[PDB]
């Protein structure tokens, strides 16, 4: 078909237009909900971890699809290889909280503790990416104008400290994974494939045996 | 107001939002939220300091002056007074209807 | 669309008492909604108003689009951005705020001109890598191709991880232009084309009156 | 509703298994999609 | 009138997000009307707006009522006056303007002082001489006399030969506080009463947006 | 709002008032059941350890909340980490009832023992603070006029011996921690946040990784 | 009541699991706390 392709209303043709048949589709596997849901490693610090699900790496899976949202919201799962007790603390709390345990500790039971967390902080919903500071004491943020090289000034700016599902701490944490629980996602942004030497990506894939 | 009754004052308290310097004269501050009132029969007045923030929960712990942590300013603020010179005024401070806490911690502390 | 050599495809917008008129139109793009979500919750008590005499257009110059920049030169603008009129008094009367806008991008050269520009409202622009370029499309846009077009109209709602902002500390949104084909100027186009921004705030709420100065 | 599959319902009441949601008072980009062109603009001949 | 050595004659005013309570009222004075007249004529062609956010109290000090000040000393404050808040910003935003005052004057010294002050909204005042000061009582007033109260409250219209004003051409209202009976402190009063005001604008209108300085 | 300042009755305004709007609170956490609902630790004794709520450390929250209040009632749960066998013998019993097995005794199971506890005491309620002596054999107790230095000479007292869930005994006890079951508290008593030196106490806050 | 947050029933008795209370024959500070005066005491002008 033709249109004006200015306008930025979307356009979906079909093989019907020369004759075929669109088929039907199932798309469970491209729901939020679903794929968000799985575990995902992280490199643990060695006792105090604050849980905060832009520490998974951006190429994997759940790294890849949360960074190509803007806002979002869940709850938590954790599961924690360590030793001692796990001490739980939520979104808000000194650090020195962290060794208080009324607090939800857990106690060590091999070979790993898995708990439910619920969503904490004091935001309706989270941000991947945020165009700010949050310490107030400051002068304030310019109102940039100018090509992408305008954009380097915001590069030492950590998210704000309220982004978090709270922190853990054990005497040592060796594994930490997190799983998004019940996802929301809101204004995707960009999601980038390998970009290929050649004509095409190729990699060894399974196949059969000899 | 705890001074005899031959003492009068008129009195304003203000709450200054994040964002500036708080005021630090009555007419500058008269442009906050703002209430004024004077001596009388009646010894008490009471107000509300009400929640503005940009998110929906502020912490009560603070750390550094940030958004989440600090919550602007509250000015009391004397117009005048005849022949108060010395007289006290005593302030307590009580939970509003609306007054929410929630997420138990225990971070040491009392 | 409408006939010989000029068109109507025709367009008022009214923004207060200030209006702009196009007659190449290619319509509006509404982003992510075509209603703003609540503006009176939790967080400011009751406390917020709308002030009605900020919503109108105001202007502000891009860049010059000329035939050396290549695919990818991009311009950004954050939002909001310095205004000397009622609605930049408020960023310094009001602690809090929240407002979308309506924006009206123009690139006019004449249809003897030819390349594409795409333009976009990116929410939270902090930083935007070169192959990401290329999904830019992602976001709520409309392009000026000079053979049809000479305007791009993208309407967007307030968003944010709070329901209002400080805006002295936050810019929820950067329009972005960006070159996806270089300008040709043939011997009929105009030799560069300016590219000039009438933006208005929409619905645009305030809470938490600061002291004055005095 | 994600990647969950048990039958039975859950030994804890929902109140702690998960956050509560509150009201004040697929979602667009299924709307955007649903609302795409599929046609033809010409006139079809033949 | 009510109880034993203080009072329940007790009011409590609002204009905006701004209160004031007197325990020693005396009720308030309406000058020459109860409402304004009609706010939107043929002068503004339809294109006025009312900006709710101007209509507040602000402050300001008059002068130090002391033993040495005779009958016809007077205090006079030109109105509108130097506000540096979003009423003020107003007058530089917009050519033509209109709004009524609520007017709350205060002289706190305590029950053991006597006098008595005059305090009244006069229009158009450009000149008073010496014996008019006796007829003073022709505009909307009210006294304050330490034995009874020490709040005077007065709440009066937009007056003038046109239905909107050019504020930094001309001054409609003047608040006037005279001296009608010099202070006395005897053993027991205040050494000397400070006078303030504390004034909201009411009903405000603009019309007539100007350009910025940009 | 005004009011009489000598009177007593609560005087709750609100920011309608001045024209903004109260909100809804959903208070679940500040009840008083649920608060005093998780456990605490306690540093036991090597071996014999009489339940005593009195032991959990002022500052902690449970600690902090139950001496807010002067009268209380509760079951009880205790999680104790012991070698060999714990028994537990209700108020009222000789300590030599303590090395008898027909008394609640449980069997060591690792990691830890936990126990249900009824309350046992002869009152219908305990208190954390008690104006008076239990021992008859005295001379009777004064009745003090004067100002706070005339509560000095109460030091020395110890809390009724009745005020107690019992006691518990094991070989070697190294972990205890309580927990209040179904608690109900009256006649709230002062409770103190940490007091500043500075304008604001400031605790570093938990926040986002970099 | 506090913090339990379990679907189903208790295996052991109510009896057993909990002492058992008698009768004879929120309370004080939650109507207290209800009883507070939230008007104004003045009049109001406007």
């Amino acid at each position: 078909t033709t249109s004006a392709g200015e306008s930025a209303d979307p356009v979906t043709t079909t093989v019907e237009n020369y004759g075929g048949e669109t088929q039907i589709q199932r798309r469970q596997h491209t729901d939020v909900s679903f794929i968000m849901d799985r575990f995902v490693k992280v490199t643990p610090q060695n006792q105090i971890n604050i849980l905060d699900l832009m520490q998974v790496p951006s190429h994997t899976l759940v790294g890849g699809l949360l960074r190509a949202s803007t806002y979002y919201f869940s709850d938590l799962e954790i599961a924690v290889k360590h030793e001692g007790d796990l001490t739980w603390v939520p979104n808000g709390a000194p650090e020195k909280a962290l060794d208080n345990t009324t607090n939800p500790t857990a106690y060590h039971k091999a070979p790993l503790t898995r708990l439910a967390l619920p969503y904490t902080a004091p935001h309706r919903v989270l941000a991947t990416v945020y165009n700010g500071e949050c310490r107030y004491s400051r002068n304030a943020v310019p109102n940039l104008r100018g090509d992408l090289q305008v954009l380097a000034q915001k590069v030492a700016r950590t998210l704000p400290t309220s982004f978090n599902y709270g922190a853990i701490k054990a005497t040592r944490v060796t594994e930490l994974l997190y799983r998004m629980k019940r996802a929301e996602t809101y204004c995707p942004r960009p999601l980038l494939a390998i970009h290929p030497t050649e004509a095409r990506h190729k990699q060894k894939i399974v196949a059969p045996v000899k | 107001f705890t001074g005899p009754t031959d003492a009068k004052a008129r009195y304003m308290v203000a709450y200054a939002p994040p964002g500036m310097e708080p005021p630090k004269t009555p007419e500058a501050a008269a442009h906050c939220i703002h209430a004024e009132w004077d001596t009388g029969l009646n010894s008490k007045f009471t107000f509300s300091i009400p929640y503005l923030s940009a998110a929906d929960y502020t912490y009560t712990a603070s750390d550094v002056a940030e958004t989440t942590n600090v919550q602007g300013w509250v000015c009391l603020f004397q117009i005048t007074h005849g022949k108060a010179d010395g007289d006290a005024l005593v302030v307590l401070a009580s939970a509003g209807k609306d007054f929410e806490l929630r997420l138990p911690v225990d971070a040491r502390a009392e | 669309e409408e006939t010989t050599l000029l068109e109507d495809r025709i367009l008022t917008t009214r923004n207060g008492h200030t209006t702009s008129t196009t007659q190449s139109s290619v319509g509006v793009t509404y982003g992510y909604a075509t209603a703003e979500d609540f503006v009176s919750g939790p967080n400011t008590s009751g406390l917020e108003t709308r002030v009605v005499q900020a919503e109108r257009f105001f202007k502000t110059h891009l860049f010059d689009w000329v035939t050396s920049d290549s695919f990818g030169r991009c311009h950004l603008l954050e939002l909001p951005t310095d205004h000397k009129g009622v609605y930049g008094s408020l960023t310094d009367s009001y602690a809090y705020m929240r407002n979308g806008w309506d924006v009206e991008v123009t690139a006019v050269g004449n249809q003897f001109n030819g390349g594409c520009l795409l333009v976009a409202m990116v929410p939270e622009l902090c930083s935007i890598q070169k192959r990401e370029l290329y999904q830019l499309t992602l976001f709520p846009h409309q392009f000026i191709n000079p053979r049809t077009n000479m305007t791009a109209h993208i309407t967007v709602p307030f968003v944010g991880v709070n329901r209002y902002d400080q805006y002295k500390v936050h810019k929820p949104w950067t329009l972005v232009v960006m070159v996806v084909a270089p300008l040709t100027v043939n011997t009929e186009g105009a030799p560069q084309i300016k590219v000039y921004a009438n933006i208005a705030p929409t619905n645009v709420h305030v809470a938490g009156e600061f002291p004055s100065k005095e | 509703s994600g990647n969950t599959g048990s039958i039975i319902n859950n030994y804890y009441m929902q109140q702690y298994q998960n956050s509560m949601d509150t009201q004040l008072g697929n979602d667009w980009f299924s709307k955007l999609a649903s609302s795409a062109f599929s046609g033809l603009f010409g006139a079809l001949l033949a």
